[PDB]
C-alpha cells in the first residue's frame, strides 16, 4: 500500500500514463 | 580627430587600403561561396 | 653526475608501454637560524619548541605551498585506487587528454645509474611512493617524479557511458575497438 | 506516566489524575533534549597546530617534500559532523515521533 | 580570440572621441560589472575616464564607485604629473564638473573621501572660491569635516 | 538657433479602453537642456501617478524618452497632455514661441494593435539675446515590491569623531 | 513533501555533507584567495552545501564551535588562514608557552580595573597607562564575541539586563557610517615618496613575524573579507524548502529563498553558483542544456557540480562538462570556463571513452569518494554498524 | 504496437485533441512572443541609436 | 548653500499608514500576567527601599566590569511584526517606564514607523532589526522576553501602494510583486507564470480555503492561460473561472466559506509566497522557547487555517496554556474597517506539568487504553546512543560540562 | 531575413525589465534557423479580389 501513497504526488502530465485520458479510469 | 556615430572604425595598428582587381569569371569558380558541396577552378577570392 | 631537466626521458620498454623518467629537481631550504644547527644525525630531538619557531616554519610551509602550488594544474589525477604489493600501481588522468597506468617504485632507480645521495627512507618520499600508497582516488600526484611501465589505454570514438552489456561478445569486442558493426 | 517516577522506570500507583499519557512523555522528551554538550577547546589541539608540531621535527631539505604529500592529499579524513550541523540533524529529529 | 589587455591597449590606443563607439560594442563588460567599469577607468587617461562616464550616462546608471574611481585617477595623474615633470595638471573645472555631475544623479550618497578628492584635485590650481563652495554644499547637507577643512584651506 | 522643432513619435497601443504609451521627444538643435526637460515632466507626473506605470530618462542631448505602461484611458492622456504641456513650457524658457503645431495618426499594423501618433512643433526666436538640489539619476531604477535595502543604506553619513562645527550660520 | 523532506536530510544528511567538504576542500587548496560574498545554491533543498560553504570559508562566525582538531577544518582560504591563526596562536599560549607571566599581566590588570572603579581614585596621576587602555578596549570586544560562542546566539547583549545605549537605536549610523579603512590607489596622497621607491622591504623573516603576531590588522583583513553576505537558495517543492529553513536560519543569517529559476534571472552575478546532487533531479520535461547555461553566466567566481557516483549521473556530469566547455571561444577571453578541478585536459574524458568501459561497468566513472561517520540512522536501515560511512561523489569545479 | 493496442477510440481522440491544441499553443507563444522571459516586456523598446 | 533632498515618489506622499486593531485588548494580552504582578510588586518594593535608605521623598502612603550598572524592573517585550507602530507604541506609553519593546519586521518600509517611536522616547527602550520572525529565536536564544506579541497578514500601507501590490480595483497594469519583504524570492507575476499546475495545487490546499475541487479549477485557468504582462491580465482570469472580488477587496466581513472562489485564491496566494504556514508555525514554537516561565505570547489571528495552527500548537506543546481568547469589537469593524473573524489569542507559557491541565478536559478511555499500549510495545523511545544522540542533553548543565566551562 | 535586420549596429536605453537574454537552450555553434524571419505575406490579385 506504500506505492500508491505517491499517485497523489506525481504531476498531472505523467500521471495516468498508460492512458491519453482520466476520466476513464478505477476511481 | 573626432567621430561621428556611423563611421567605420578601424581597429589600431592597422590601416584600410583599396584594391581594384578584375577577372575572367569563366576560368574562376567566382567569388568566396558560402557553404559549399559535402560528402580545377579556385575562388578568386582566396 | 646528472644534470637538471624537465623534459621526461622515454624508455620504450616494449609494445604500448614506455617509461617515464624525469626527476623532481630538489630545493635548497630556507637559511633562518632555526633551520640553522638543526641536529640531522641524531633523529631524536628533544630541543624545546619556541612559538617563535611555529610561526617562522609557518611562514616556510606557505612559501613551499605557494611553491608547489605553480605545479599543481601540470600533475596528475588519481582516478582509479593504487593496488599496493611492494610497488603501487594505479591510473591517472593526465593533463594530455590520456589515462595511464604507471607503477611506483620505493627504491631509487636512477634513468643513468643507480648511484645517488639519498636512502630508502628519503626517495620513499621524494618519489611518491609513500604519497601514492597513502591517497586514495579523486587526489593529485606528481608528474616530475619518475613512472614505470606506463601504458595508455585505448579510446574510442563514442562514450561508454549509458552502453548495454547485454550486447554480445562478438559486438562488444567490436564495440571497444572502434570499429563497430 | 506521573512526574515524579523517571521515565524508564515503571511507576506502581493507579491512579489518574496529575499524570500524562506516553504519547504527551514523548513529546516532552523530544521537546526539552534540545542543547549540545560543551566541547572542550583545551583538550583537543588544532590540526594546524598539529602539522607545525610535525614540520618542525622533520628535516629541514625534507620539508619540502612533506609539503607536496600534504597538498596533494586531497581526501579530508573521516568527515565528522560539526556541531552546527549535528543540531541541525537532530532539530529535525525531535520535530515528530520516532515511529 | 581577445583578453582584456588587448581591450585596455585598444582603449589607450584610440583617441578620446571613440570612447563612445567602443563602450558601445563591448558593453557586455560594463552593463552590470561596476567593478570592470572602475578598472577600465582607473587604467586609462582622465579624459577617456570622463568621455566613458559621459557615454554611460544616457544608457546605464552609473553608481559613486563609478566616480570615485575616476576622481582616484585624477589624483593619480596629479601625482605622476607631480613626480614626471612633462604634461599638464588635470583642470580643476574638470573635477568640478564630475563631482557636480555626481552630486545630481546621487544626492547625498557621496562619501566625503569625493570632497577630498575634488579639494585635492582643485588644490595646485588654486581655485579657493571652488573650495568655499564645496564648503558651504557639504555644511548644507550635514557633513562638515576636519580633513576637509585642511584640503579647503590648503585650496 | 532662430527656429525650433520639436519631432515627438507616440507609439500606442489600445486594448479595449486602456493606452499604452511611448514618446520619443526629440529636438531640432542641441543646446537645449533636456535635463531641465526631464525634471519637469517629473515633478509634475509624480503628484498625480506613480512611478510604476511610467519611466521618462534622456537618451541623447537632443532626445528625451517616456513610456506608460497599459493605463486606462482617461489616465493615459493625462500622461500625455502633461508631458506636451511640460514640452513647450520648457521651450518658452528658453526664448521662445510656439508658431505651429500638427498632429498626425497612423492606422493599426497588419496583425498588431500598434499605432503611431507624429507630433510636431515649430518654435521661432521670441526673446532677443542658493537653491535646493533635487538629485535624480538619469536611468531610472524599478521599484518592485519591498526594499533589497534599507533607507538609511542610501545616503552617506560622516563618523561622530570627524565632525566640525559649522563656520557658516545655520538657520 | 515534507515527510519526504525529513527521511531525505535524515539519511543522506551526513552523505551530503561529507560530498561537499570533500569539493571545498579541494577549492580552497586549488583557489586560495577566493572568497564568495554572494552564493548562489541551486536545487537548495536541504541547506548542506550553504552550511559547509559557512563552514568553510567564515568557521568564526558559527554559533556552534568546529572541531578544531580535524583535517577538514583545514582549508586553505584567506578568511580560513584568519580563523585558524587565532586558534594556533591560542594553542601557542597554552602549550608551547610554559612561562606564566602572561597570568601575571592578567590577574593584575583584572583587579587593578576594578578598583579604580569604585575605591581608588582616577587614573589621571598615571601617565602614558594607554596600554592598559587600549588593551582593556580590546578585551572587552573579546568578551563580546565569547557570549555569543556560550549562547550560541548573536545579539544577546540586548538579552541582558543592562541598559540600552542612548543613541542610534535603529542602527543608522552604523550601517551609514564612513569607513576610514578602504583607501583605494588615488585617495592616498602627500606622503614620503621614499616609501613608494623603495620595494621589497618585507621580505625578511623578522618582518614577517610582527605582521602576524599583532591582531589589530587582522581584523582590519577581516572587515574587507567579508565571506558572506546575501545567499540566494533556489527550491521549487514547498517540503524542502520549509525544512532547509530550519537548517539554515540558526548559523546562515539572511539567506533569500528563491521559489524557481527564471530566465529573467541570469542578470544577477554570484561570485559563486553551487548545484549540489540538483542536476539529476531535473525532470525529463524541462531542457537542462538551458539550466546549466543559465548557471554558468550567473558566476563571478567558481561553478560547483557535484553529484552521487551513478552511470546515469556521470553522463549528466559528462555532458554538462561538454556543454560549458562549448562556450570557450564565443568571446572575451578572461570570462572563458576553465576546469580546475577534477580533470586538467579539458579534452574529451579518456575514463567516458575508454576501451575497459565498454564490457565493464566499473572502468567508466571518473569519481571520488568521501569518508564519514555514520549516524545512527544509515545503521538502522543498512542493517550493518558503519563507524565509518563512504560516499562516492562525482564533482566538476 | 502495444500502446495503441490497449488504447481506445476516445482515448486516441482525446490525445490528438491535446497534441494538436498544445501544438497550437506552442505555435502561437513562439510567433507572438519571443526572447523567453516568461514575461512579456510590459514596455515598449527605448530607442536604440547608430553607434 | 545648497541642501540637497532626493525626490519623494507617489508611494511615499500619498502613504497611508495601519489602523489601531485593539489598543486596550493588547495591553491587558501583552503585559498582564504572573511576569507583570510580581514586576510591579518589585517597583513597589524598590519603592519602599528607597525611602528606608534616606533618599528624598514625597509625603504619600507607601555582568562584567564595564556593564556593572544593570537595569531595574523593566519588562522587556518582542513584538515580532511591528508595522506601523501602534501595538508596539500602545506597550511602552501605557506601561509608563520600566518597559521595553523590540521590534522586527520583514520590511524596511517599516522603518519609518520605527523612526517616529524614538522621537518619542528611544535609546533605552526601543530597539529594532530587520527579520523573519522565525528568525527570532537564532538572533535572541531561549528565555529572552517577558512577551512576545504576534501580528500576522498585511499591512494598509502595503495594501495601497501599487509597487507593493494588492491593488485589485486600480484599473491599470502594475506588477502583482505581493511580498513583504526581500527575504523571500519571486512574486506572483513570478510564480504563476513558473509554477506548475500540481505544485500549485499542492500550495493551495495547505492553507484550508479552497478545497480541491476548487484549487483544480483555479490552477487549470492560470495554467493554460498564462501571457501574464501584468496584475490586470491576471484578475481577468481569476475572476473568469471562479465569481468576481467582492466590494470590500481583501477585507470581506462575509463568511468563510461563502466566499467566492476569487478571493479565497488571491487570499491563498498571498499566503503562499511568504509562506505564512511556516512562519506562524515557526514563530509560536520559537516563542515558547524564548519566553520566561510564566510569560503571555499573544498572536493576532484573521484567517481560518491560522485558528486551526494556534489551536493546534498549544494542545501538544508541553509549555504552551491557553489563557483567553478575544474577538474584535465591533465598533473597530465600523471605523476601522477590519475582519470581523480578528480573534486576539493570548497564550501564557507553564513552568511544569502543563500537561497535567490539558488532561482534565481532553482524556478519552480510548486515548487511555492508547497510552498502555505505548508503555507495553515501547512506543516512547527515542535515542541516545547513536552517533548525533550522544551529544545531546537537556537545557540544565551536567556535572561533566561544567568543568569545560572553567577552561573555555 | 532582410526584413527583421536592422541596420548597422545599433543599441539602446537599458534597464531591468528589457534583458533580451541569451536563453537558448541549443548550442551556439549551429545558426541553421536561428535568424530572425518575418511570415510570407503576399497580398491577392485584381482577380482573386
Ligand atoms: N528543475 C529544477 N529546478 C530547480 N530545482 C529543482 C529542479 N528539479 C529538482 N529540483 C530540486 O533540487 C533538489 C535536489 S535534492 C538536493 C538537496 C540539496 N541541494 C543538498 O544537496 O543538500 C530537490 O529537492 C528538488 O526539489
Ligand atoms: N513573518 C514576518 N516577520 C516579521 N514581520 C512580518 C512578517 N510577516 C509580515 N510582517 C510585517 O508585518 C506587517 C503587518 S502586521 C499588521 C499590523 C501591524 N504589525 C501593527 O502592529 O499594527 C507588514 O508590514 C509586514 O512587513
Ligand atoms: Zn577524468
Amino acid at each position: 500500500r506504500w506505492a500508491a501513497k505517491f499517485y497523489g504526488q506525481v504531476t498531472f502530465g505523467p500521471r495516468n500514463y498508460p492512458y491519453p485520458s482520466s476520466r476513464w479510469l478505477a476511481r | 580627430e573626432l567621430y561621428v556615430p556611423g563611421q567605420q572604425i578601424i581597429p589600431p595598428g592597422l590601416t584600410r587600403y583599396r584594391v581594384d582587381v578584375q577577372y575572367q569569371g569563366n576560368d574562376f569558380d567566382g567569388w568566396w561561396k558560402s557553404t559549399t558541396r559535402q560528402l580545377s577552378r579556385y575562388h578568386a577570392r582566396t | 653526475g646528472h644534470m637538471p631537466t624537465d623534459v621526461p626521458r622515454l624508455v620504450k620498454t616494449g609494445n604500448t608501454r614506455h617509461n617515464r623518467l624525469i626527476f623532481p629537481l630538489q630545493f635548497p631550504p630556507a637559511t633562518h637560524k632555526f633551520n640553522r644547527a638543526f641536529v640531522d644525525a641524531g633523529y631524536q630531538r628533544q630541543r624545546a619548541i619556541t612559538p617563535a619557531e611555529m610561526l617562522v616554519v609557518r611562514q616556510e610551509v606557505e612559501q613551499l605551498q605557494q611553491r608547489v602550488m605553480r605545479a599543481a594544474p601540470k600533475y596528475l589525477r588519481v582516478v582509479r585506487d593504487p593496488r599496493c604489493h611492494g610497488k603501487v600501481q594505479a591510473d591517472f588522468c593526465t593533463p594530455e587528454g590520456d589515462l595511464v597506468s604507471g607503477r611506483v617504485y620505493r627504491r631509487f632507480y636512477g634513468d643513468r645509474n643507480r648511484v645517488s645521495a639519498h636512502s630508502t627512507m628519503r626517495w620513499q618520499h621524494i618519489g611518491g611512493w609513500k604519497l601514492l600508497k597513502r591517497i586514495r582516488r579523486g587526489s593529485l600526484f606528481p608528474h616530475n617524479v619518475p613512472l614505470y611501465a606506463v601504458t595508455k589505454h585505448a579510446q574510442i570514438d563514442f562514450p561508454n557511458t549509458l552502453l548495454d552489456t547485454k550486447h554480445s561478445t562478438v559486438e562488444q569486442t567490436a564495440m571497444q575497438y572502434n570499429d563497430p558493426m | 506516566h506521573k512526574p515524579g517516577e523517571s521515565g524508564l522506570q515503571a511507576g506502581s500507583s493507579t491512579t489518574i489524575a496529575g499524570k500524562e499519557t506516553w504519547s504527551q512523555f514523548s513529546t516532552k522528551m523530544r521537546y526539552g533534549r534540545r542543547r549540545i554538550r560543551v566541547i572542550d577547546v583545551a583538550a583537543k589541539m588544532s590540526y594546524e597546530y598539529q602539522m607545525l608540531r610535525k614540520m618542525c621535527k622533520r628535516r629541514p631539505a625534507m620539508r619540502q617534500w612533506a609539503v607536496r604529500d600534504d597538498f596533494c592529499d586531497m581526501n579530508p579524513g573521516v568527515v565528522i559532523m560539526s556541531p552546527s550541523m549535528q543540531a541541525a540533524f537532530m532539530k529535525v529529529f525531535r520535530m515528530k515521533e520516532k515511529g | 580570440g581577445y583578453t582584456f589587455a588587448d581591450f585596455l591597449r585598444r582603449l589607450e590606443r584610440s583617441p578620446d572621441s571613440h570612447m563612445a563607439p567602443l563602450y558601445h560594442e563591448h558593453r557586455e563588460l560594463f552593463v552590470r560589472r561596476h567593478d570592470m567599469f572602475a578598472r577600465v577607468i582607473s587604467s586609462v587617461t582622465w579624459s577617456k575616464g570622463v568621455a566613458l562616464v559621459a557615454a554611460a550616462g544616457y544608457t546605464q546608471a552609473v553608481n559613486v564607485t563609478i566616480y570615485r574611481a575616476l576622481l582616484a585617477r585624477m589624483l593619480l595623474h596629479n601625482r605622476h604629473v607631480r613626480q614626471c615633470g612633462a604634461g599638464s595638471v588635470v583642470p580643476w573645472s574638470a573635477a568640478l564638473r564630475t563631482y557636480s555631475e555626481a552630486i545630481a544623479t546621487h544626492g547625498n550618497a557621496v562619501p566625503t573621501r569625493m570632497t577630498l578628492s575634488a579639494l585635492r584635485l582643485c588644490t595646485p590650481a588654486r581655485q579657493w572660491v571652488a573650495a568655499i563652495s564645496l564648503l558651504m554644499l557639504s555644511q548644507a547637507n550635514d557633513k562638515l569635516t576636519l580633513p576637509m577643512l585642511i584640503d579647503a584651506a590648503g585650496c | 538657433p532662430d527656429v525650433c522643432v520639436v519631432q515627438v513619435c507616440d507609439h500606442m497601443q489600445h486594448d479595449q479602453g486602456v493606452k499604452r504609451h511611448a514618446l520619443t521627444i526629440t529636438y531640432g538643435a542641441d543646446g537645449f537642456q533636456l535635463r531641465s526637460l526631464i525634471r519637469r515632466v517629473r515633478r509634475d507626473l509624480e503628484r498625480q501617478l506613480s512611478s510604476t506605470y511610467w519611466q521618462c530618462y534622456q537618451t541623447n542631448e537632443r532626445a528625451a524618452f517616456f513610456v506608460t505602461t497599459k493605463v486606462a484611458n482617461g489616465t493615459a492622456d493625462l500622461l500625455t497632455t502633461s508631458v506636451t504641456q511640460q514640452l513647450v513650457e520648457h521651450t518658452e524658457s528658453m526664448g521662445y514661441s510656439l508658431a505651429s503645431s500638427y498632429v498626425t495618426l497612423s492606422p493599426d499594423v497588419v496583425h498588431t494593435s500598434v499605432r503611431m501618433l507624429i507630433h510636431n512643433f515649430t518654435f521661432r526666436r521670441s526673446r532677443r539675446v542658493s537653491e535646493t538640489i533635487e538629485a535624480e539619476p538619469n536611468i531610472p531604477t524599478m521599484h518592485v515590491g519591498p526594499r533589497r535595502e534599507p533607507l538609511n543604506a542610501a545616503e552617506s553619513i560622516p563618523p561622530r569623531n570627524e565632525r566640525a562645527v559649522n563656520i557658516w550660520t545655520v538657520d | 513533501s515534507t515527510n519526504d523532506a525529513i527521511g531525505y536530510f535524515l539519511f543522506r544528511g551526513a552523505a551530503m555533507y561529507a560530498g561537499m567538504h570533500r569539493v571545498f576542500f579541494e577549492l580552497s587548496k586549488q583557489l586560495p584567495h577566493f572568497v564568495p560574498k554572494t552564493m548562489l545554491d541551486f536545487g537548495a533543498g536541504t541547506g548542506t552545501a550553504i552550511l559547509v560553504a559557512k563552514e568553510v570559508y567564515d568557521p568564526g562566525s558559527l554559533a556552534y564551535p568546529l572541531y578544531r582538531s580535524l583535517r577538514q577544518t583545514m582549508q586553505g582560504n584567506d578568511s580560513s588562514r584568519t580563523h585558524q591563526l587565532s586558534e594556533l596562536r591560542y594553542d601557542l599560549k597554552r602549550l608551547q608557552r610554559n612561562n606564566e607571566e602572561k597570568k601575571k599581566v592578567r590577574f593584575m590588570a583584572v583587579a587593578a580595573l576594578l578598583e579604580r572603579g569604585e575605591v581608588d581614585p582616577a587614573d589621571l596621576p598615571e601617565d602614558l597607562k594607554r596600554e592598559i587602555a587600549e588593551v582593556a578596549t580590546a578585551a572587552a570586544t573579546a568578551k563580546k564575541d565569547r557570549l555569543v560562542r556560550e549562547a550560541h546566539a548573536r545579539y544577546r547583549d540586548v538579552v541582558d539586563g543592562t541598559e540600552w545605549e542612548s543613541g542610534d537605536p535603529l542602527g543608522e549610523v552604523r550601517a551609514s557610517t564612513e569607513d576610514p579603512e578602504d583607501v583605494i590607489d588615488g585617495e592616498q596622497g602627500d606622503g614620503g615618496d621614499d616609501g613608494e621607491a623603495a620595494k621589497g622591504r618585507p621580505k625578511t623573516w623578522w618582518e614577517k613575524l610582527i605582521d602576524v603576531e599583532n591582531e589589530t590588522a587582522r581584523t582590519r583583513a577581516a572587515r574587507r573579507l567579508r565571506p558572506l553576505q546575501e545567499v540566494t537558495a533556489v527550491e521549487p517543492s514547498p517540503g524542502m524548502m520549509e525544512i532547509g529553513t530550519m537548517v539554515l536560519h540558526d548559523d546562515v543569517p539572511n539567506v533569500t529563498w528563491k521559489r524557481y529559476l527564471l530566465p529573467e534571472d541570469e542578470a544577477i552575478q554570484h561570485d559563486l553558483v553551487v548545484a549540489a546532487y540538483s542536476l539529476s533531479e531535473i525532470a525529463t520535461s524541462e531542457n537542462r542544456r538551458r539550466i546549466v547555461q543559465q548557471l554558468w553566466k550567473m558566476t563571478k567566481g567558481v561553478l560547483v557540480f557535484v553529484e552521487f557516483a551513478n552511470l546515469n549521473n556521470f553522463n549528466i556530469l559528462m555532458e554538462a562538462r561538454d556543454w560549458i566547455l562549448e562556450e570557450k571561444d564565443v568571446g572575451l577571453w578572461d570570462w572563458q570556463p576553465t576546469i580546475v578541478a577534477p580533470c586538467p585536459h579539458e579534452h574529451r574524458c579518456p575514463l567516458r571513452h575508454c576501451k575497459t568501459g565498454v564490457k565493464r561497468k566499473r572502468m567508466r566513472i571518473c569519481s571520488t569518494e568521501a569518508h564519514y561517520r555514520s549516524t545512527f540512522v544509515e545503521v538502522w536501515a543498512r542493517h550493518m554498524p558503519l563507524k565509518v560511512g563512504i560516499e562516492p561523489i562525482s564533482y566538476l569545479i | 504496437w502495444f500502446m495503441p493496442y490497449l488504447w481506445s477510440k476516445e482515448e486516441k481522440a482525446a490525445r490528438q485533441k491535446s497534441m494538436l491544441a498544445d501544438l497550437e499553443e506552442v505555435e502561437r507563444r513562439k510567433n507572438e512572443h519571443s526572447s523567453g522571459r516568461s514575461a512579456p516586456p510590459r514596455t515598449s523598446p527605448p530607442p536604440q541609436f547608430v553607434r | 548653500m545648497k541642501r540637497i533632498v532626493v525626490p519623494h515618489r507617489w508611494s511615499e506622499m500619498n502613504r497611508v499608514e495601519h489602523p489601531p486593531l485593539m489598543m486596550k485588548q493588547l495591553f491587558q494580552g501583552v503585559c498582564g500576567g504572573l511576569r507583570w504582578l510580581e514586576t510591579k510588586s518589585l517597583a513597589q518594593y524598590l519603592a519602599v527601599r528607597a525611602i528606608e535608605e534616606g533618599y528624598p521623598s514625597t509625603p504619600g502612603v507607601r555582568s562584567l566590569q564595564v556593564t556593572k550598572q544593570k537595569r531595574l524592573v523593566s519588562y522587556d517585550v518582542l513584538d515580532c511584526t511591528l508595522g506601523s507602530g501602534y501595538h508596539a507604541g500602545a506597550v511602552l506609553e501605557n506601561g509608563g517606564p520600566y518597559t521595553r519593546v523590540v521590534a522586527l519586521d520583514c520590511d524596511h518600509d517599516a522603518m519609518h514607523a520605527a523612526r517616529d517611536l524614538v522621537e518619542e522616547f528611544g535609546g533605552d527602550r526601543f530597539r529594532f532589526y530587520c527579520c523573519k520572525m522565525s528568525e527570532a529565536k537564532a538572533m535572541f536564544g531561549e528565555r529572552s522576553f517577558d512577551a512576545i506579541m504576534i501580528d500576522g497578514g498585511v499591512s494598509d500601507t502595503q495594501l495601497e501602494d501599487p509597487e507593493r501590490g494588492f491593488l485589485l480595483d486600480d484599473e491599470g497594469g502594475h506588477r502583482l510583486d505581493m511580498r513583504f519583504g526581500p527575504q523571500m524570492g519571486v512574486g506572483a507575476l513570478e510564480y504563476l507564470n513558473t509554477v506548475s499546475q500540481h505544485t500549485l495545487v499542492s500550495s493551495l490546499l495547505a492553507y484550508g480555503l479552497l478545497e480541491y475541487g476548487q484549487a483544480m479549477k483555479m490552477s487549470r485557468a492560470i495554467t493554460r492561460r498564462k501571457p501574464f504582462v501584468d496584475s490586470r491580465e491576471v484578475l481577468t482570469c481569476i475572476e473568469q473561472a471562479g465569481d468576481e472580488l467582492p466590494e470590500g477587496g481583501w477585507r470581506s466581513q462575509g463568511s468563510r466559506r461563502k466566499s467566492p472562489m476569487s478571493w479565497k485564491f488571491l487570499t491563498s496566494l498571498r499566503c503562499i509566497i511568504n509562506n505564512e504556514m511556516y512562519e506562524l508555525r515557526q514563530g509560536i514554537e520559537n516563542a515558547l522557547l524564548m519566553l520566561r516561565d510564566d510569560g503571555r505570547l499573544v498572536v493576532f489571528s484573521r484567517l481560518p487555517w491560522e485558528e486551526r495552527l494556534v489551536r493546534g500548537t498549544v494542545d501538544d506543546h508541553p509549555h504552551a496554556l491557553l489563557s483567553y481568547v478575544e474577538d474584535i469589537s465591533i465598533d473597530d469593524v465600523q471605523i476601522y474597517g477590519f475582519t470581523r473573524h480578528a480573534k486576539m489569542w493570548v497564550i501564557t507559557r507553564a513552568a511544569s506539568s502543563a500537561y497535567a491541565l490539558k488532561n482534565t478536559t481532553t482524556l478519552t478511555e480510548e486515548k487511555f487504553r492508547e497510552s498502555s499500549v505505548r508503555w507495553l510495545t515501547g512506543m516512547y523511545a527515542g535515542q541516545t546512543h547513536g552517533f548525533p544522540a550522544n551529544n545531546f542533553t537537556f537545557e540544565n548543565f551536567e556535572r561533566k560540562e561544567w568543568v569545560t566551562l572553567r577552561r573555555n | 531575413r532582410a526584413a527583421m535586420s536592422p541596420g548597422g549596429f545599433s543599441t539602446g536605453a537599458v534597464t531591468e525589465e528589457n534583458f533580451q537574454p541569451k536563453a537558448t537552450g541549443e548550442s551556439h555553434r549551429v545558426t541553421r534557423g536561428k535568424a530572425p524571419k518575418v511570415t510570407m505575406e503576399k497580398g491577392p490579385s485584381n482577380l482573386d479580389r
